[PDB]
C-alpha cells in the first residue's frame, strides 16, 4: 500500500501557526507532499545503512540522507541565513514521548558521569584450521574388535589434568583449571565423570574431615555452575546432597583452628545452595525439599552444634522473605541454647565456638528484618524481650547500618 | 595583540568544559590536540556563546522568575536569527 | 553496556557542563526540550568550526589549523572575536572533571595456559599460535 | 505435561538426604 | 501520540522492523518541518496575491518555489555523459621515469611547512 | 504490482511513493529509466507469438508502448527456462544487448598471451632492480603456498576489531600481510602493523636531510625511533570513511568518505598529501591500480572517476550507471575498471576511451563486493541477494552462480593460485567456493545454461561469532585473512 501521514494532524499544525480555515483538499495536499519526502529520505537513508554494513543503524543515516538531498541535517531549528549551521548535523534532539518535560539542573550535575572505553584494537583468531572450525570463544558454537571410547584421549588427558589441578596443589593451577571449567564449551559429554568425581569425593572426603579437599570441590561446583554452555539439571541430583553434607556435617578435624575456615566453607556451601535453588526450579521439588530438611535440622533437639551452625547459615542465605517468615517464631529457643552453652565451666569442646557463631549470624539477619520492615525505637532494653542476647550492641550495629544507609 | 597575549596565559586556567570533552568533539571533526591551550580557547568560545544566550534569556524571564523555559529561549534566540522549536510530539 | 557508553560518557559530561553553566546568572529548572535544543546547537557549533577551520587551512595547503584559520572561521560565522578575552577574564570560571575510563585495568588479557601445536610453513610466526 | 521428561528427571525422583551416606555403612 | 503512531505505521508498511531508537521521533520532526514550510510559503503567497484565506494553488506554488532552491539532486544522465565524453577524449599522459613521489602541484597538495605558535 | 516477481519488491516500493510528477522530476533514476530502453532479450521462437499478437490492430496501443519504450534483442535458439531467466534478470534497463558484450577485451596479464594488452597501451609506471628482488622473495611465499584445492582447505585468521564503537566502514590489507587499515565512522583512518615491526615515521623535516646521503640504508634511516607505534590514527576526513586502499609499494594509503573527497595519506610521513575533490557526494569506494599510479573512485553522483595521483582533476569519467557506483575494481592488467552499482549492473570500462566494454546484469540487489580472477579471465560479483555470480570477461555471460549466502555478500577474493574463491557476508560466514571446478567447462545465444553447482562448489561455511566479514584477504602463502568489527 501507500501509507501517508494523517490529515487531521496537518490541520492541528496549521491552526497552531496562524493559518486558520483550511480546506480538506488544501490539507490533503500537505500530507502527500511531506509523506513523499519521508519516503524519499528513508529510501535514501537505506543507502547509507547498506553501505555502512550494519543494518542496525547509528543515529546518523538520516543526517547524511538529508545532506544528500541538499536539506540541512539539524532538527529543531532552521537557519534562513544558513551560515552558523551549514549541512553539519547536531545529532538530533534526545526527546521522548513519556518525557516529563521538567528537569532539575542540580540533579543532572549530581547524576554520575559514564566512563570512556579503550580505543578500537585489532585481534586475530582462526575461523578454520584446514577445513575444521575450532571451538575457541571467538567462534559461535567368535572374535570381534574392542569398542572405542566416545571420550577422546586428548579429552581424557584434559580431564585428568583438570582434576589433578583442581585438588589444589598449586593455586595458579587451580585458578586456571577453575576458569577452564567455567568457560569450556565442550565440557558437556565429560560432565557425568566430573559430577561423579565431585559426589564420590565429598563422601569419602568427609570420612576424614579434609577441609581443603572440600573447599576445592566446592569451588569446582561453583565453577561448574556458571558455565553457560552445559546442561546441569540432569546432574543436580548428585550435586545437591554433596553441598548439603558440607553445610550440615560434623568436622572430624578440630574446629577451634579451621572453624573460621570451616565457617567460610559453610558460607560457600550456602551460597551455591541458594544458587542451586535459584536455578533449576520447578513446582515444589528442589527449594521446598531443602527448606524442609533445613527446618527439621533446626527443630530437632540435641543436634551437633557444627550441624546447627551450618543449617542456620543455610536457612539464613535463602533470600528476603524466607527469614521474614522462618526466622520469626524461634528467637527464644536460640537464646536458651546460648544460655546453656554459657552456663558451666567446660569450654574445651566446640559447643560455645558454635554458639558464638550462630548467635552472631542470627543477630545480623535480625538487623535487616528490623531495618526492612520495622522503625527503630527503644534500642536499650526492649531486646530483653528476646532473651537479651545482642541488646544495646545489636542496637549499635543497627545504628551503623542506618549510618551506611545515610551515606548511600 | 591582546588575543595572542591572552592565549599565552592559558597553561593554567582550567575552563568550565574539560579538555577531555572539548578535545573529544574536536577530534570528531578532524581537529587534533596539538596545543592544549588551543583547546581551552575553543572551550572558552563555546562557553561564551552559551553564556550569552542564558544571560539574554534571563532578561526575557524577568519581564514575565528563576526558571529557564522554552518561551524564554524563543525570544532570546530570535535576535540571533535562530528559530527554536517546541517538542510538541511527545 | 560499553557500546553506547562510548558516546554517553562524553555527552553526559556535556550535560553536567550545561547544568554547571546554567547556574551562572541564568535561570533555574529549565524546560527539558529547551536543554536538548541548546546542547544540539552546541554540538553543531563545535562540529562547524571543526569542518570550516579544517577547510580554511587545507585551502592554504596545510593540515593542522593555526590561530589565523579560526579567526577567519569565526568571522565567517559572525562571532566578533574581540569580545572573547572579556568572557574568559570573568572569575565566574568553574572546573568540571574530564570523564573516567570504561576499562581501568588497561590490558589484563592474559588468555589461558594451554600452548600446544606449532605452525605449518605457510603460516609465519607472527600469526597467533594454534590452540590446545 | 506430566509426560514431560522434567517429571522423569532423576533430581525430581531422588531424595538428596537419603542419598547422603553421612558416614553410615 | 496521534501523529507519532501513524509514523510507526509508515515505517512498518515499508518493512522497517527495527531502525534507530528515536527514528520515529525525527521523521515526525521532519514531517512537521515540511508541512510548516509548505503552509508558511503559501500564506505569504496568499498575501502576495491578496485573498481572504490560503488556497490550494498557493500551497502548490509554495512547493514549486522551494524545489528550485532546495533539493537539486545528483546531476542527470545527459549531463554526466557530456562531461564524460569531453574528458575521455583526452589521451592519457606519459609518466616521467624518476620524478620521485608523484604528486600534484604544491598548491593542490596538503604539504606546507604547517606552522604553530610559540609557547610563551 | 502484485503479479510481479519476488526479486522486484524493493523496486516497486520506490514506485509506490512516486505518485506525483514533481516527485519523479527529482528522482534521477526513474528519470533515466523513462528515457532509456529496456533491452528484453527474447528468442525468435517466442517473438513470433508476440508479434502475431501485437501487429494486429485489435491491440494496437500496447504494441505502441512496446516499440517506444522497449528494445527487443532477438537470439536464435531455445527459449530459456524460468530458473535460467531468473538467473540473468533483476536490473533496470535489464539484460543488455549482445552487441555491447562483443567488443574485444584484453583480459590477459602483462609480462605470449594473445589476450594480453601491450605494455605501452596504458602508460604505466616504470620498474627497477629492487622490483625483481621483490618477486624472488614472493615465490618463496608461493612455495609454502599450497595448491589449496578442494582437499587442502586454507586456514582462516580472523583479525577482529574488538571495541569498534565508532562503526568500522572500510578495511584494507597490503599485498604482503603487513598493514591493516581501518576506515571508521568517526572520520578516522587507523593503520595497524600486524608483523612485529612498529609503524615508524620521520620525526622532523631536518632529520631526513642529515641521515643517509650515501649511508646505503635508506629504509632503516627514514624510520625514526622516536615515532614508533603499533597504531597510527589519521585525521582529516569530515565524514565516515567508506573506502580504504593501499598502494602496492606499501606507501600511499587511499581513503574516501561521505564528504566527497578522496584522500592520499602517506605511510612514510603519516600525514595527508592530496585531497581529490571531484564528487560533491559520498564516494563509496576507491582502489589503487595494481601497479600503483592510477586510482578509481566511485561515488553517489553515479560516475566513477579515474585519477592519477598527479592531477587535481580526473582523467576518465565512467558515467553510464543509473544509480550509485558502489564498487570500483581494477583489472589485474589495469587496462579495465569494473564498476558494480546500485542499479544491479556490473560494467567493465576500458581505461582508453572511457568506453563501457561489458555490461553484466543478473543481480537482484545493489552490488557490494567485486573481485577478479588472477588469470584475468573471470570476475566474481556479490550483492545484497546473497548471490555470487561468476562472469567470463571474454564471454560476457553468467557462467556460474553461487547461492549459499543469506545476507549481503560484502567481500570476495580469489586465491593467489586461483584455486578457491572466498566469500564473506553479513550472515557472519566465510564460505569457500571451488574456483577451479566452477570454470572447468570454460556462443551464438548469449547463455550457457548454467547448472545448480552451488552445493558441489561449497567447501566450508565457517560461521563467525556475531561479526560481519568486511574484508577477505589472501596471504601470498595462501592463508585467508579476514577483518570485521565484532558487534
Amino acid at each position: 500500500s501507500n501509507t501517508v501521514l494523517p490529515s487531521e494532524s496537518m490541520k492541528v499544525v496549521a491552526e497552531s501557526m496562524g493559518i486558520a480555515q483550511i480546506q480538506e483538499e488544501t490539507c490533503q495536499l500537505l500530507t502527500d507532499e511531506v509523506s513523499y519526502r519521508i519516503k524519499e529520505i528513508a529510501q535514501d537513508a537505506l543507502k547509507f545503512m547498506h553501505m555502512g554494513k550494519r543494518q542496525k543503524l547509528t543515529t546518523s543515516d538520516i543526517d547524511y540522507a538529508l545532506k544528500l538531498k541538499n536539506v540541512e541535517p539539524l532538527y529543531g531549528f532552521h537557519a534562513q541565513e544558513f551560515i552558523p549551521f551549514r549541512f553539519a548535523s547536531g545529532g538530533g534532539r534526545e526527546l521522548y514521548f513519556y518525557e516529563e518535560k521538567e528537569v532539575d539542573l542540580s540533579d543532572i550535575i549530581n547524576t554520575p558521569l559514564p566512563r570512556v572505553p579503550l580505543d578500537v584494537c585489532l585481534k586475530a583468531h582462526w575461523l578454520s584450521i584446514e577445513g575444521c572450525q575450532p571451538a575457541i570463544p571467538e567462534n559461535p558454537p567368535r572374535l570381534k574388535p574392542r569398542s572405542i571410547h566416545e571420550l577422546s584421549v586428548e579429552q581424557q588427558l584434559y580431564y585428568k589434568e583438570i582434576t589433578e589441578a583442581c585438588v589444589g596443589s598449586c593455586e595458579a593451577k587451580r585458578a586456571e583449571a577453575l576458569q577452564s571449567i567455567a568457560t569450556d564449551p565442550g565440557l558437556y559429554q565429560m560432565l557425568p565423570r566430573f559430577s561423579t568425581f565431585i559426589s564420590e569425593g565429598v563422601r569419602v572426603n568427609v570420612v576424614q574431615n579434609n577441609l581443603a579437599l572440600l573447599i576445592y570441590l566446592m569451588r569446582m561446583v561453583k565453577a561448574l555452575m556458571d558455565n553457560p554452555t552445559l546442561y546441569l539439571e540432569k546432574y543436580v541430583h548428585e550435586l545437591i546432597p554433596a553441598v548439603m553434607t558440607c553445610i550440615v556435617s560434623r568436622q572430624l578435624c578440630l574446629r577451634p583452628d579451621v572453624d573460621n575456615h570451616w565457617a567460610l566453607r559453610d558460607f560457600a556451601a550456602r551460597l551455591v545452595a541458594q544458587i542451586c535453588k535459584h536455578f533449576s526450579t520447578t513446582t515444589n521439588n528442589i527449594q521446598s525439599r531443602i527448606t524442609k530438611t533445613f527446618t527439621k535440622s533446626w527443630v530437632d533437639e540435641k543436634t551437633p552444634w557444627t550441624t546447627r551452625y551450618g543449617s542456620i547459615a543455610g536457612l539464613a542465605e535463602l533470600g528476603h522473605d524466607v527469614i521474614k517468615t522462618l526466622i520469626l517464631p524461634r528467637l527464644q529457643q536460640e537464646g536458651e541454647r546460648i544460655r546453656s552453652v554459657l552456663d558451666g565451666p567446660v569450654l574445651s569442646n566446640i559447643d560455645r565456638i558454635g554458639a558464638d557463631h550462630v548467635q552472631s549470624l542470627l543477630l545480623k539477619h535480625c538487623a535487616p528484618v528490623l531495618a526492612k520492615l520495622r522503625p527503630p525505637p527503644d534500642n536499650q532494653d526492649a531486646y530483653r524481650a528476646e532473651f537479651g542476647s545482642l541488646g544495646p550492641l545489636l542496637c549499635s550495629q543497627v545504628v551503623k547500618a542506618r549510618a551506611q544507609a545515610a551515606l548511600q | 595583540t591582546p588575543l595572542v597575549d591572552f592565549l599565552m596565559q592559558l597553561e593554567d586556567y582550567t575552563p568550565t568544559i574539560p579538555d577531555a570533552v572539548t578535545g573529544y568533539y574536536l577530534n570528531r571533526a578532524g581537529f587534533e590536540a596539538s596545543d592544549p591551550r588551543i583547546i581551552r580557547l575553543i572551550s572558552l568560545a563555546a562557553q561564551k556563546f552559551i553564556s550569552d544566550i542564558a544571560n539574554d534569556a534571563l532578561q526575557h524571564c524577568k519581564m514575565k522568575k528563576y526558571t529557564l523555559t522554552m518561551e524564554d529561549l524563543t525570544p532570546a534566540l530570535s535576535e540571533y536569527g535562530i528559530n527554536v522549536k517546541k517538542p510538541h510530539y511527545f | 553496556n560499553p557500546a553506547d557508553n562510548y558516546h554517553l560518557a562524553r555527552r553526559r559530561t556535556l550535560q553536567v557542563v550545561v547544568s554547571s553553566l546554567l547556574t551562572e546568572a541564568g535561570f533555574e529548572s529549565a524546560e527539558k526540550a529547551s536543554v536538548e535544543t541548546l546542547t544540539e546547537m552546541l554540538q553543531s557549533y563545535i562540529s562547524e568550526i571543526g569542518r570550516s577551520a579544517k577547510s580554511y587551512c587545507e585551502h592554504t595547503a596545510r593540515t593542522q589549523p593555526t590561530l589565523s584559520d579560526i579567526v577567519v572561521t569565526l568571522v565567517e560565522m559572525g562571532f566578533n572575536v574581540d569580545t572573547l578575552p572579556a568572557y574568559a577574564k570573568r572569575s565566574q570560571r568553574m572546573v568540571i572533571t574530564a570523564p573516567p575510563v570504561t576499562n581501568q585495568p588497561v590490558t589484563p588479557k592474559a588468555l589461558t595456559a594451554g600452548q600446544n601445536r606449532p605452525h605449518p610453513p605457510h603460516i609465519p610466526s607472527h600469526f597467533p599460535e594454534f590452540p590446545d | 505435561d506430566l509426560l514431560a521428561d522434567e517429571n522423569f528427571l532423576m533430581v525430581t525422583q531422588l531424595h538428596w538426604e537419603d542419598d547422603i551416606i553421612w558416614d553410615g555403612e | 501520540p496521534k501523529d507519532a503512531q501513524m509514523m510507526a505505521q509508515i515505517l512498518k508498511d515499508m518493512g522497517i522492523t527495527e531502525y534507530e531508537p528515536r527514528v520515529i521521533n525525527q521523521m515526525l520532526e521532519f514531517a512537521f518541518r515540511y508541512v510548516t514550510t509548505i503552509l508558511d510559503d503559501a500564506k505569504i503567497y496568499s498575501s502576495h496575491a491578496k485573498k481572504a484565506t490560503v488556497d490550494a494553488d498557493d500551497v502548490r506554488l509554495a512547493i514549486q518555489c522551494r524545489a528550485d532552491q532546495s533539493f537539486t539532486s545528483p546531476p542527470p544522465r545527459d549531463f554526466l555523459l557530456d562531461i564524460a565524453r569531453q574528458r575521455n577524449q583526452t589521451p592519457l599522459p606519459l609518466i616521467k621515469p624518476y620524478s620521485g613521489p608523484r604528486l600534484p602541484p604544491d598548491r593542490y597538495c596538503l604539504t606546507a611547512p604547517n606552522y604553530r605558535l610559540k609557547s610563551l | 504490482h502484485g503479479d510481479q516477481e519476488c526479486y522486484y519488491q524493493d523496486d516497486l516500493r520506490v514506485l509506490s511513493s512516486l505518485t506525483k510528477k514533481e516527485h519523479m522530476k527529482g528522482n534521477e533514476t526513474m528519470l533515466d529509466f523513462r528515457t532509456s530502453k529496456f533491452v528484453l532479450r527474447i528468442s525468435r521462437d517466442s517473438y513470433q507469438l508476440l508479434k502475431r499478437h501485437l501487429q494486429e490492430k485489435q491491440n494496437n496501443q500496447i504494441w505502441n508502448i512496446v516499440q517506444e519504450h522497449l528494445y527487443i534483442d532477438i537470439f536464435d535458439g531455445m527459449p530459456r527456462s524460468k530458473q535460467q531467466i531468473d538467473a540473468m534478470v533483476g536490473s533496470l534497463a535489464g539484460e543488455a544487448k549482445r552487441e555491447a558484450n562483443k567488443s574485444k577485451v584484453f583480459f590477459g596479464l602483462l609480462k605470449q598471451d594473445p589476450n594480453a594488452p601491450p605494455q605501452n597501451r596504458i602508460p604505466l609506471p616504470e620498474l627497477k632492480d629492487s622490483d625483481k628482488l621483490d618477486k624472488i622473495m614472493n615465490m618463496k611465499e608461493t612455495t609454502k603456498r599450497v595448491r589449496l584445492g578442494p582437499d587442502c582447505l586454507p586456514s582462516i585468521c580472523f583479525y577482529t576489531f574488538l571495541n569498534a564503537y565508532q562503526g568500522l566502514t572500510a578495511v584494507d590489507v597490503t599485498d604482503d600481510s603487513s598493514l591493516i587499515a581501518g576506515g571508521f565512522a568517526d572520520s578516522t583512518v587507523r593503520v595497524w602493523s600486524v608483523t612485529p615491526k612498529k609503524l615508524r615515521s620521520v620525526k622532523q623535516a631536518s632529520d631526513l636531510s642529515l641521515i643517509d646521503k650515501e649511508s646505503d640504508d635508506v629504509l632503516e634511516r627514514i624510520m625514526d625511533e622516536k615515532t614508533a607505534s603499533e597504531l597510527k590514527i589519521l585525521y582529516g576526513h569530515s565524514g565516515p570513511v567508506y573506502g580504504a586502499s593501499f598502494s602496492p609499494d606499501r606507501n600511499y594509503l587511499l581513503s574516501s568518505s561521505e564528504d566527497g573527497t578522496v584522500r592520499l595519506w602517506s605511510l612514510q610521513t603519516f600525514t595527508c598529501l592530496v585531497g581529490y575533490k571531484g564528487h560533491n557526494y559520498p564516494v563509496w569506494d576507491t582502489q589503487f591500480s595494481p601497479y600503483g599510479y592510477y586510482f578509481v573512485s566511485g561515488g553517489h553522483d553515479r560516475v566513477a572517476r579515474l585519477w592519477a595521483t598527479d592531477h587535481y582533476q580526473p582523467l576518465r569519467i565512467f558515467a553510464g550507471h543509473l544509480a550509485d557506483v558502489n564498487c570500483t575494481r581494477f583489472h589485474p592488467n589495469s587496462n579495465y575498471v569494473a564498476t558494480g552499482s546500485a542499479d544491479r549492473t556490473v560494467r567493465l570500462w576500458d581505461v582508453l576511451n572511457g568506453n563501457c566494454v561489458r555490461i553484466f546484469t543478473g543481480h537482484k540487489g545493489p552490488i557490494h563486493s567485486l573481485t577478479f580472477s588472477p588469470n584475468g579471465r573471470f570476475l566474481a560479483t556479490g550483492a545484497t541477494d546473497g548471490r555470487v555470480l561468476l562472469w567470463d570477461i571474454g564471454h560476457g555471460l553468467m557462467v556460474g552462480e553461487l547461492k549459499g549466502h543469506t545476507d549481503t555478500v560484502c567481500s570476495l577474493r580469489f586465491s593467489r593460485d586461483g584455486e578457491i574463491l572466498a566469500s564473506g557476508s553479513m550472515d557472519n560466514t566465510v564460505r569457500l567456493w571451488d574456483a577451479i571446478k566452477a570454470f572447468e567447462d570454460l556462443t551464438a545465444t548469449g547463455h550457457i545454461n548454467l547448472p545448480e553447482n552451488s552445493q558441489e562448489l561449497l567447501l566450508g561455511t565457517y560461521m563467525t561469532k556475531s561479526t560481519p566479514v568486511v574484508h577477505l584477504h589472501f596471504t601470498r602463502r595462501n592463508l585467508v585473512l579476514a577483518a570485521g568489527a565484532y558487534s
